[PDB]
RNA sequence: CGAAGAACCUUACCUGGCCUUGACAUGCUGAGAACUUUCCAGAGAUGGAUUGGUGCCUUCGGGAACUCAGACACAGGUGCUGCAUGGCUGUCGUCAGCUCGUGUCGUGAGAUGUUGGGUUAAGUCCCGUAACGAGCGCAACCCUUGUCCUUAGUUACCAGCACCUCGGGUGGGCACUCUAAGGAGACUGCCGGUGACAAACCGGAGGAAGGUGGGGAUGACGUCAAGUCAUCAUGGCCCUUACGGCCAGGGCUACACACGUGCUACAAUGGUCGGUACAAAGGGUUGCCAAGCCGCGAGGUGGAGCUAAUCCCAUAAAACCGAUCGUAGUCCGGAUCGCAGUCUGCAACUCGACUGCGUGAAGUCGGAAUCGCUAGUAAUCGUGAAUCAGAAUGUCACGGUG
């Protein structure tokens, strides 16, 4: 069942978030490095919203791009926390690491960016519905030309698992010619775990 | 020189990178040559809980690529490795 | 569980502190030349070591998530961790193919 | 010069076969023809396309082939000849398209698919 | 099996516990949970109690018993 | 069912010039092995040039079509009675029909020298008592107790 | 079938031995650097000895680092709920459908579009028409295989050239095969007939390929409160001197029986012995483990070469050639079982795999029934990989003959 939109493209639409070439005696120890920095930068990161974290491996040490679209929050008085971190990714990755930061303008049409918020907005009890509505249209006064967002979970009945489906505009999923976004983030209410599902599409090609 | 990295759309692309770059110092160097690749398939389970017969099998490759000089006498691209080495790309040298 | 990785944590450690003396029991035994009597008295030192010592007893878990079964040493994950991570571009050169 | 280059590729095989003007002589990777080929059918099917455009003795025949089955060597040179008997003209072009001789034989082996067992046998279930 | 360039097998504690035990006589049964051992004719005639895996049975050793281990003279499952 | 059946074709017999025999060497085949059942095939050919002074391919061709038959019975059931209809046996169907007759009563023949069973079937039927010629003209005698189902409920 | 590997470990269960702020997290109070102790008791857990070590940054005050004890919150749970749920997969089904906007008809639930004629693998198209449009799907976009062209020549390649010890061995060559990058080629294009001449259909030429060339990935709105709380995540509920931890042995491999898949066989399209011919694909510096060498044989020595188109894994088997075998429960078949060995591992008793020697069974093509497959396909013969100290008749994968 809807086998998932970034493994059908990697290639002719998107590319991989992390590029370094390694041999068969060390590759399985870069990448336990590589997925408990992500645990580790989102935990911390909660807020300043965070969609993607790139990993580059040139020569012997290291670079990672973080991307805020609130860069003004971790760089804070010209970097208090870019220099508290740089000493404490080191610890978890031995080698000497780069800190560069982005912005993400437009951060109404990045999934993760989108999904985030959905999480915080159904967990302050708003609307299920009402949140939504306005976080599409919100997300059609600029940029794209087609959004599709599922919430299942309990959505607050008794014993109720339905999901709520909303569209507009054009998604295609089995052009691999074009160029989809995709994410999930998770909502913990009082009562039952949220999953939301956000399909943002772009332009083809 | 040998290179390898995990995509023809750079390791294929950094040669170009070295042949104008090294052919321009007045050194001769030859037309790449290609290797056979690497292809690794994984067939993994699908399902949490068992049903077998849902599949899925990946496949990594690794691209190989030959360098092949006439005459050395620059040390040019020995400083422009950090310029020809970008994302993925590594190179040990046969200067030959 | 979280008290069977830590039991299975300091099987590691014992492994690799050793780890030299019996390369050299096994030297002993393992030469047509040696004298028995040579042998017999390297015998004793095995068994009087802790038997945690061996490869045999290490077991190869996951290390994100600790299940047994389904586990490839090209990575250092599980079954269906690896799924989840490749699908969201992390493992570099992991691609579909036919 | 007079020397034809040919090749032909059947069921992963791949034969190097020079075409030029000689007696009779049929020679492949230094061994003859009969001595080559032990005991088959096919010992003639090499001479097939060359009995048909009637030049059964009119040239050298230098076949170099790799790879491949047994039989399967033996179509690769029946293949790689038509085209070196092609570099001429065209007269004998109609005399092979009409001879069904000319077309490579697509037909290769096909993969395992899970859940099956050969490429389409499946296992009984009741 | 145990292939005959690494000769004999018997557990050090278990030595001890026997050999030293034959200084002073069979007056007493050898209460072992260890089953990995030969028996050998340094032993012949002693009382062992091995471990069947909720309580130990008693063992007469025999001159006849020396090439099997131990394992075959306690029992594990019972099928009644 | 769209129809959709090609013609697929094999003729090659070098080591004789023949035609209907390579076809006759496919129903001998089993697995693959045909390099086995090439030599049984002239194994049981020249045993009947040892026999009779004829061309044995003559005498293959008089023992196909005195097992080839002529009509056969076609059970097409009107769906509430099951009936038996005498068909006409298609001219291209009747060779076929002879030569896997053939071989079947060549493996149940009980001799020794497999090539010798083969050899034996072959004489038969170039004068009539043969296994295959009694099983031909015992369903030629199906027919006829059949023949009032012909056109009416058929 | 989770299980891509149960001798212990894994492992949850059983019998005991043994712990109580705990194997682990944070906060508190003291204590010492950490470390090394090469020792006995004990099945071990553990308990007690135990030469030694005395760091490290110093506002020189100490700090941080670790390790030991005390006490509190607590830690922990493979305990119940898949009908409290997220996540992830099966299924109908790769089946051709499933809906919306505006409009009109109907008191209303509805309906129309989406029906009719033709046609298509197809809600694919054409002509019609109170509906006009739009989305999801189908198609194409992607991969691979088959033809040719360009760019490229070592470790690959040998047509031309000498060389040779006759091995591309060597000089050499860039013709080639091969390898992999980038391209062209196929569109009912063209010919004829057929249809309303309109989609299309039947023939035809050319062409490596002819009418979505062959294969693969891609499964719509949904269904079954289908499955999983034992992969992981979580609401609640219970245990918290044990439903949690620690360590030995045992167990999951027991065994009148019944059912499911799978392998050999039942022979002469065979069985042995002696020669002899041709593959793809893949793994290997915590490894492959050659030559020589000793063994009836599995192997033991021996240590090269090797970080890989180089070195090793690594000998493809069926086929072919000659011989015997005369259709006999057998020069068939190999289960069982006695004896003797090697390999891994601390350890082959319950419980490993192979080797030698001996013994030789049932089985003479298998009821009612019942399943798989339309072409490089069924059928038959080998090879490799993952998991892995050791251990495949299974799983995945590649080729022969056809
Ligand atoms: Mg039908
Ligand atoms: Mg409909
Ligand atoms: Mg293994």
């Amino acid at each position: 069942q809807k086998v998932h939109p970034n493994g059908i493209r990697l290639g002719i639409v998107k590319e991989h978030t992390s590029v370094w070439y390694a041999d068969r005696k060390n590759y399985a120890d870069y990448l336990f490095a590589d997925l408990k920095v992500r645990e580790y930068l989102q935990d911390k990161l909660k807020s300043a919203s965070v969609s993607r974290i790139d990993i580059h491996r040139p020569a012997q040490t290291a670079r990672i791009t973080i991307h805020t679209a609130r860069p003004g929050i971790v760089i804070g008085k010209k970097g208090e926390d870019v220099e508290k971190l740089r000493q404490d990714l080191t610890k978890q990755m031995g080698v000497p690491v780069h800190i560069n930061i982005e912005e993400i303008r437009k951060p109404e049409l990045d999934a993760m960016l989108v999904a985030q918020s959905v999480a915080q907005q159904l967990e302050r009890r708003v609307m299920f519905r009402r949140a939504m509505k306005r976080a599409v249209q919100n997300a059609m006064r600029i940029g794209a030309k087609g959004i599709k967002i599922q919430v299942s979970g309990r959505l607050g009945g008794a014993e109720i698992a339905r999901t709520e489906w909303y569209r507009e505009g054009r998604v295609p999923l089995h052009t691999l010619r074009a160029d989809i976004d995709y994410a999930t983030y998770e909502a913990h209410t009082t009562y039952g775990v949220i999953g939301v599902k956000v399909w943002i599409f772009k332009g083809e090609v | 020189i040998r290179l390898k990295a995990f995509d023809h759309r750079l390791i294929d692309q950094s040669t170009q990178e070295i042949v104008e770059t090294a052919k321009r110092t007045g050194a001769q160097v030859r037309g790449p040559i290609p290797l056979p690749t690497r292809k690794e398939r994984f067939t993994v389970l699908i399902s949490p809980h068992v049903n077998k017969d849902a599949r899925d099998q990946y496949e990594i490759r690794t691209h190989k690529r030959v360098l092949d000089i006439v005459q050395p006498t620059d040390k040019t691209v020995d400083a422009l490795m950090k310029l020809d080495l970008a994302a993925g790309v590594e190179v040990q040298i046969s200067l030959g | 569980k979280e008290s069977m990785k830590n039991r299975e944590l300091k099987r590691q450690l014992t492994v690799a502190k050793y780890a030299k003396k019996r390369a050299e029991l096994k030297a002993i035994i393992a030469n047509p030349n040696s004298s028995a009597e040579e042998r017999w008295n390297a015998q004793v030192a095995l068994q009087k070591q802790p038997r945690d010592a061996s490869a045999s007893r290490l077991r190869n878990r996951c290390r994100l998530t600790g299940r047994p079964h389904g586990f490839y040493r090209k990575f250092g994950l599980s079954r269906n961790k690896l799924r989840e991570a490749a699908m969201r571009g992390d493992v570099p050169g992991l691609v579909k193919a036919s | 010069a007079t020397q034809n280059y040919g090749t032909g590729r059947r069921k992963t095989a791949t034969a190097r076969v020079f075409l030029r003007p000689g007696t009779g002589k049929i020679s492949i990777n230094n061994r003859g023809l009969d001595q080559f080929f032990g005991r088959e059918t096919a010992r003639m099917v090499v001479r097939q396309p060359l009995e048909l455009t009637e030049t059964v003795e009119k040239f050298d025949i230098f076949v170099t082939v790799v790879g491949g089955g047994v039989s399967g060597q033996a179509g690769a040179i029946r293949h790689g000849i038509t085209r070196a008997l092609i570099e001429y003209d065209e007269t004998l072009r109609s005399s092979l398209r009409k001879a069904g001789y000319v077309t490579r034989d697509a037909r290769e082996v096909e993969r395992k698919k899970v859940g099956l067992r050969k490429a389409r046998k499946r296992p009984q279930y009741s | 099996p145990r292939s005959l360039k690494k000769g004999p097998f018997i557990d050090l504690h278990l030595l001890k516990k026997v050999e030293v035990a034959v200084e002073k006589n069979d007056r007493k049964p050898i209460k072992t949970w260890s089953r990995r051992s030969m028996i050998l004719p340094h032993m012949v005639g002693l009382t062992i109690a091995v471990h069947n895996g909720r309580q130990h049975v008693p063992v007469l050793v025999n001159e006849d018993m020396v090439g099997h281990k131990l394992g075959e003279f306690a029992a594990t499952r019972t099928y009644r | 069912r769209r129809r959709v059946a090609a013609k697929r074709e094999v003729l090659a017999d070098p080591k004789y010039g023949s035609q209907i025999l390579a076809k006759f060497m496919n129903h001998v085949m089993e697995s693959g092995k045909k390099a086995v059942a090439e030599r049984i095939v002239y194994g049981a050919l020249d045993k009947v040039k040892e026999r009779g002074k004829a061309d044995p391919l003559e005498t293959f061709e008089k023992a196909l079509d005195a097992i080839a038959p002529l009509v056969e019975v076609k059970s097409r059931r009107v769906g509430g009675a099951t009936y038996q209809v005498p068909v006409e046996v298609r001219p291209s169907r009747r060779n076929a029909l002879a030569m896997r007759w053939l071989v079947d009563f060549a493996r149940k023949r009980g001799e020794k020298s497999m090539a010798l069973r083969l050899a034996g079937e072959l004489l038969d039927a170039a004068e009539g008592k043969g296994a295959a010629v009694k099983k031909r003209e015992d369903v030629h005698r199906m027919a006829e107790a059949n023949k009032a189902f012909s056109h009416y409920r058929f």
